[PDB]
């Protein structure tokens, strides 16, 4: 079990804005075998089965648009939103995949201000 | 292109069974490791179970290890999840995962089905 | 990769269109084309090399266009 | 250690010169050729009379 | 694109590692080797060729091997 | 009409000669080279007396 923080559970932008998610784990997610960090993001749009958008950190999944992009490395990752659409409203989860009992995170939410 | 869909999800009194299909579509379903995902409204997600692509390879969460079981039929292109002693606490909405096509872990999620709700009340 | 070795000259065929006839007809000499078009110099290489190893005339014109068609083709 | 991706693509011009059949039920083979010889011996024109 | 004109050639390398010389070094005299080895028939025409063409021996070697290499890629 | 499949790994190997790069956030190339002028007239080396 890994206690998964997000830093702000509720972001108020207005559209054409950055806003960003810091989700700090509590132990090491990185394989040591391979040398990669094992962080995933999911949005759960209004009333939707949730998506994927960062598999790993720095990678990005498909059918994503550009904007999206995660950073950070060793127990404090983040993630950024270049310009903030009406679609960008929803609820992202950080989540470990590191050690078998996957955990998410504490549900953030963004709403435009 | 993937499809996923539940069925299954219903009323029921506590401590009676029931038993979550997940028919798959889009995809060879037998070379895969599925998973199962639930969400109680107005929470974060909340992890339930794992079958590996062999069959052999079954894992629980702590809050549900020891109540559920869960089995691939992989002729019948369906995930079976049989839950027993279900309680008032267990009622969610359940999803249902596919693995990562592309990347590095064993277990990840690409794609969510559509989720059904089972609801357990007395 | 297997996107090389197409299902071509094998004999076997029939009345009917194969999987990409109109397509697949023109793609080689397409992309000799095309790689001719972007890498002028090995003309005159080749211009040059046919005509310090061919005798005859027919010669020189016959390993011309078989160097031209394979530089492409070999890569 | 890299994985190559998906060879689908790449099949699909392998397969360039093939002929394409139908799958949905069995295997509906099209394109191809039969001989025969009619024995058309016991016909009747049926409107002499 | 199809996996035909490839990066190789174009220039701009250096000492590190370039994407795939482990496995791609090869793979065009395989493709020669077994589509050789697959379709025998056709070196007795690229003989006969080779014979019918050239007033020497180095011509009709150079132009054995151009037809040798030129047939199966250009496939 | 087909939709000809997925070429993700069909030009995997068309694009076979050229160097990887990272391209996680910045972009790091760890390839090519640069030519520097050392003019090593100020650096006067330690411990001498
Ligand atoms: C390939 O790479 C993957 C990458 O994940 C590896 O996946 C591993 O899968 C196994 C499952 O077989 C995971 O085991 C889990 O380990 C957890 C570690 O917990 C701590 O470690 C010690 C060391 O044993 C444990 O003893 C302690 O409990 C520590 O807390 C462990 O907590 C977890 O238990 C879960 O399952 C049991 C049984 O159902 C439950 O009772 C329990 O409550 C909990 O739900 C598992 O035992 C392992 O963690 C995974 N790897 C990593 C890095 O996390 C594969 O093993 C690699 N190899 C192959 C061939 O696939």
């Amino acid at each position: 079990h890994i206690v998964m923080t997000q830093s702000p559970l509720s972001l108020s932008v207005t559209p054409g804005q950055p806003a960003s998610i810091s989700c700090k784990s509590s132990q090491i997610s990185s394989w040591g075998s391979d040398g990669k960090t094992y962080l995933y993001w999911y949005l759960q749009k209004p009333g939707q089965s949730p998506q994927l958008l960062i598999y790993e950190v720095s990678s990005r999944f498909s059918g994503v648009s550009d904007r999206f992009s995660g950073s950070g490395s060793g127990t404090d990752f983040t993630l950024k939103i270049s310009r903030v659409q009406a679609e960008d409203v929803g609820l992202y989860y950080c989540m470990q995949g590191l050690h078998l009992p996957l955990t998410f995170g504490q549900g953030t939410r963004l709403e435009i201000k | 292109q993937v499809e996923l869909v539940e069925s299954g999800g219903d009323v029921v009194q506590p401590g009676k069974s029931l038993r979550l299909s997940c028919a798959a579509s889009g995809f060879t379903f037998t070379n895969y490791a599925m998973h199962w995902l639930r969400q109680a409204p107005g929470k974060g997600l909340e992890w339930v179970a794992v079958i590996s692509s062999d069959v052999n390879d079954k894992y629980y969460a702590d809050s549900v290890k020891g109540r559920f079981t869960i089995s691939r039929d992989n002729s019948k292109n369906t995930l079976y999840l049989q839950m027993n002693s279900l309680t008032p606490e267990d009622t969610a909405v359940y999803y249902c995962a596919r693995e990562q096509a592309v990347g590095t872990n064993p277990w990840a999620f690409d794609y969510w089905g559509q989720g059904t709700l089972v609801t357990v009340s007395s | 990769s297997v996107a090389l070795a197409p299902h071509v000259g094998m004999g076997l065929d029939t009345r009917t269109q194969t999987w990409m006839s109109a397509e697949g007809a023109w793609r080689q000499v397409e992309k000799v084309e095309t790689w001719a078009l972007r890498h002028p110099g090995f003309t005159i290489l080749a211009l040059f090399l046919a005509h310090y190893i061919g005798t005859s005339l027919t010669q020189k014109v016959v390993i011309f266009i078989l160097l031209m068609l394979v530089t492409p083709s070999m890569t | 250690v890299v994985v190559l991706g998906s060879q689908e693509g790449a099949m699909h011009t392998a397969l360039t010169g093939a002929t394409e059949i139908q799958n949905s039920g069995g295997t509906s083979i099209f394109a191809g050729h039969l001989k025969c010889r009619l024995k058309m011996d016991k016909l009747e024109l049926k409107g002499m009379s």
